[PDB]
RNA sequence: AUUGGGCGUAAAGCAAGCGCAGGCGGAUUGAAAAGUCUGGUGUUAAAGGCAGCUGCUUAACAGUUGUAUGCAUUGGAAAC
RNA sequence: CAGCUAGUUGGUGGGGUAACGGCCUACCAAGGCAAUGACGUGUAGCUAUGCUGAGAAGUAGAAUAGCCACAAUGGGACUG
């Protein structure tokens, strides 16, 4: 749970006679053991975004397993025209991505892992996408149990 | 340059002691502000991933007293062979003559060491060295040449010296060795070397 | 599209051009023909020295200058620094870049080059405007 | 027997085969009809020694003039298929010709390839060995 | 024995020439980049010696041989039937 | 005639040559038919192997060695296995 | 965008039709075997690239050995 | 850039050439190449390789090496 922030955003909303200037951020939070949850939450002030975007986070979190320390097969994160890519890198090479790619991927407690962006680069599809590509992997056990090749093949 | 100006103010802004622990051990009311007219409050504004990449590189090369070009091709020649990446780096920048010289205690400072390195006081495996390059290996001997004892700066480091498992050492006949490599947590642990390591996307 | 038709057609790629292409261009006497041989950088002769204004956002007076090269294409170019050493047919040296300001131009002066001179009392970067190291 | 309701296969059977696969695994259906071929045929018993599907019966008429075939796919009680996704490298004018030694492996081993080098369908594993490379039919996963 | 032979079956287009024949023959080939197989036209040449008047439709086999004249460079070596 | 020669494939001051079987009408470091060892004539005491197979050949179907060659062939004994086969 | 892109409103479906050439094309049985797959042989200069090693006080560097690739030809296979 | 080519296409006798050959020669016929791009335009020594890229490959043909062409420019031939 080390709860690294992303990206802030200065977004406002006009009415008459001045602007609400009120910045939101984003931000990732991880068990580094495979708790991953995502925050995003608008406020007028910097610390309340914060909290909220935290207690949005926390409060809906998920699991995701460990195969030698990385995924193990190929898989395409598909979400709102971003693709971004995940390949089963080699145990010796280490994390290699961007800016949410990275802050996902470590605070999922992840190791060697092969990452490249495709389309949109906003930070909100990026961790969209990630997360539809890290769900829906599938285990090689829960496989093999719809499978009548159970016994490790 | 090779050398470097001042040695506190490197401590100061990279918060880590280039000595063992003297580095700000109150000397003259010893302080940890940041240098510059500016030390007041720039405490944790833009610590960004680059920024603090960028401290332990320095942090990494200015205790070992190195400068940027050679730092790359070490890091080249050392991801050219097979094994685990930051252990078989810090194996090898712990192979330089020169820290194998500091590691003995034979001199206070590895500035010093270095000196008296290049100046041919040092000899290495019966032969004589003027690089601070060399790649030492487990089971080389070093010897001081014999030659050139009679100097004050090299005593009182030599008798009083923190023999480190690592590297052995023979007081009186001046005679060390490279035995087994240094472990992670034998030498000092202020620097992450994983950010460094993979702060090198060079290759 | 389909394999059946990128074989009748195949693909083609954009072509980008050249940032600068006038200090490409060379040309000789003795049967005199152009062979673009990429130039980093030609000298030139002054032919018309002024100013000119800059566009919307901005508002000031750049010092411009008209140089013919050492082939034969003519380009504006605008003068770096304090003051400056045009001489109305004096022989320079030009350099790239492109300035927002002024629309058309499209090069700077090496100054510090055979004839103009190099601004003096400067000691910030002492590179361009061309400023040797000052006594200490 | 007596499915008194007009069938007709679409195109090439690879993609006739997989395009009814894919429309019943997004509806949760249970069956589909199509007309039969040697290859659909090999296809159909390649991947159900794999257990990827139920019960697939080829059917004639009181002559041998027409042969459909018909089959189920694998479930759960859930409500879940066995097959994940599926795409066809083959195509028509676009063949694929892979030797041994190139051979792509599905999803680290997860997934199923289908390689007729010479003999008819057979797994990509026991192609591999067989050393064997050729033509490779689709990936499922 | 050790000179080769390039076995290429082909087609005879028109023997209008004086006791010449022009030959077809249909290559198939991969296409360097995009992996697709085509296959094209290459006429080449082989004059008639006599034995049987090849006429349209009459599908052959060549071997190699010395440069007989310019543009007429190989010879029958075997000939199949007619379609 | 096919000469045994020299070739000086090294860096400056540290000639090493590799012993080879070139034609006459050819230049230095020039392409071969087939490779004759090496040498490096700055260490001494055996730094001088040869492979002794095809050297063998070739002196058999036409070969003319030289001084420096003359050297090698003498200590190594390919006279007393070449002049005596000949025969 | 072959791997690796799209064509309703963002650039992009011709105004529509008849249609040669070309591309693709139902099912079954046999043969041949061009493609397709694999076996042998020949060949694909050195240097250079990769890896090991050797020698330079060590890299810079010099040298050694091994290392791919494609094609021709030859034995088979016969799903497509 | 829509036609291009008349020793051009093919045969006969002779000469010639290290040798094959419209290569030339005397005679006969009009053929041949071409949308799978002929002919033309401009461009350029080719290859190994260098730089980049994970890769499909993009890119220049540096030092150097194999092959090719040239020797102020254009022709000729001896000798070897």
């Amino acid at each position: 749970f080390e709860e690294r922030i992303v990206k802030l955003k200065r977004i406002s909303k006009t009415t008459k006679g001045g602007r609400n200037m009120r910045f939101s951020v984003l931000v990732v939070v991880g068990n580094r053991k495979g708790k991953i949850g995502y925050g995003i939450a608008k406020a007028l002030e910097v610390p309340n975004a914060i909290k909220k975007a935290i207690k949005a986070a926390h409060n809906s979190l998920h699991t995701i397993e460990i195969h030698k320390g990385s995924i193990y097969h190929e898989v395409i994160g598909r979400s709102g025209a971003s693709r971004v890519l995940l390949k089963p890198a080699p145990q010796g090479t280490g994390i290699i991505a961007g800016g949410a790619i990275r802050a996902i991927i470590e605070l999922a407690g992840y190791s060697d892992i092969y990452t490249k962006n495709l389309g949109r680069n906003t930070p909100i599809n990026m961790i969209h996408a990630t997360m539809d590509g890290i769900l829906k992997q599938l285990s090689p056990r829960r496989v093999a149990i719809l499978r009548n090749k159970n016994l490790n093949e | 340059m090779k050398y470097t100006g001042s040695i506190f103010k490197r401590s100061r802004r990279l918060g880590f002691s280039l000595l063992e622990n003297n580095k700000e051990f109150s000397k003259g009311k010893k302080r940890k502000t940041i240098p510059g007219q500016h030390g007041n409050r720039f405490r944790s504004s833009t610590m960004s991933g680059y920024a603090q990449q960028l401290q332990e590189k320095q942090r990494m090369q200015y205790m070992y007293g190195i400068t940027d070009k050679q730092f790359r091709r070490l890091f080249r020649l050392v991801l050219k062979q097979r094994g685990n990446l930051a252990v078989n780096l810090f194996r090898v920048l712990e192979s330089r003559l020169d820290n194998i010289v500091y590691r003995m205690g034979f001199a206070p400072t590895r500035r010093s060491a270095r000196q008296l390195v290049n100046h041919g006081h040092v000899l290495l495996n019966d032969r004589t060295v003027d690089t601070p390059s060399i790649i030492l290996n487990p089971g080389d001997k070093v010897r001081l040449k014999a030659k050139t004892i009679k100097i004050p700066i090299v005593k009182a480091a030599s008798e009083s010296g923190v023999v480190s498992p690592f590297v052995e050492t023979n007081n009186k006949t001046f005679e060390g060795t490279y035995v087994r490599f240094p472990e992670r947590s034998e030498l000092p642990a202020g620097i992450n070397e994983s950010y460094v390591v993979e702060w090198y996307k060079r290759l | 599209a389909t394999i059946a038709q990128l074989i009748r057609k195949p693909r083609k790629k954009k072509k980008v051009k050249s940032k600068s292409p006038a200090l490409h261009y060379n040309l000789n006497l003795l049967n005199k023909k152009v062979t673009n041989v990429y130039s980093p950088l030609k000298r030139g002769v002054c032919t018309r020295v002024g100013t000119m204004t800059p566009k919307k956002p901005n508002s000031a007076l750049r010092k411009y200058a008209k140089v013919r090269l050492t082939n034969g294409f003519e380009v504006l170019t605008y003068i770096p620094g304090e003051g400056h050493n045009l001489q109305e047919h004096s022989v320079t040296l030009l350099r790239g870049g492109r300035v927002k300001d002024l629309p058309g131009v499209r090069y700077h002066i090496v100054r510090g080059t055979l004839d103009t001179v190099g601004v003096e009392k400067r000691r910030q970067q002492r590179s361009a405007y061309g400023a040797k190291k000052p006594k200490a | 027997i007596t499915t008194t309701k007009p069938i007709k296969a679409h195109f090439d059977p690879v993609a006739d085969l997989l395009t009814k696969i894919n429309n019943a695994r997004k509806a949760k259906l249970m069956t589909v009809t199509t007309i039969a071929s040697k290859l659909k045929i090999a296809i159909l018993e390649i991947l159900v020694k794999e257990g990827y599907l139920a019960n697939f019966q080829v059917l004639e008429n009181k002559s041998k003039t027409k042969r459909i075939v018909t089959f189920n796919l694998k479930y759960t009680q859930r409500r879940i298929p066995s097959i994940n996704g599926v795409k066809q490298i083959s195509k028509p004018g676009l063949r694929i010709y892979r030797p041994f030694e190139k051979l792509p492996l599905v999803l680290n081993g997860l997934g199923i390839a289908i390689i007729s080098t010479s003999d008819g369908v057979m797994t990509d594993k026991v192609a591999r060995l067989k050393k064997i490379g050729g033509e490779i039919l689709a990936y499922v996963w | 024995k050790r000179n080769q032979r390039k076995v290429l079956i082909g087609i005879v287009k028109s023997t209008k020439n004086a006791k010449t024949a022009t030959v077809q023959v249909e290559s198939r080939f991969k296409h360097p980049l995009y992996h697709k197989s085509v296959v094209r036209h290459k006429k080449y040449q082989a004059h008639n010696e006599g034995e049987v008047l090849a006429k349209d439709g009459d599908k052959v086999q060549i071997v190699e041989t010395r440069p007989l004249s310019a543009t007429k460079r190989f010879r029958i070596a075997k000939i199949i039937e007619r379609a | 005639m096919v000469k045994i020669r020299l070739m000086r494939m090294g860096r400056v001051h540290y000639p090493t040559y590799r012993i080879v079987a070139v034609d006459s009408r050819v230049k230095r470091d020039g392409k071969y038919i087939a490779l004759i060892g090496h040498l490096n004539p700055a260490l001494k005491e055996n730094k001088c192997k040869i492979d002794e197979a095809v050297a063998l050949e070739w002196l058999n179907k036409g070969a003319k060695p030289t001084d420096t060659v003359r050297s090698l062939f003498s200590q190594t004994g390919l006279w007393k296995k070449f002049v005596e086969s000949k025969k």
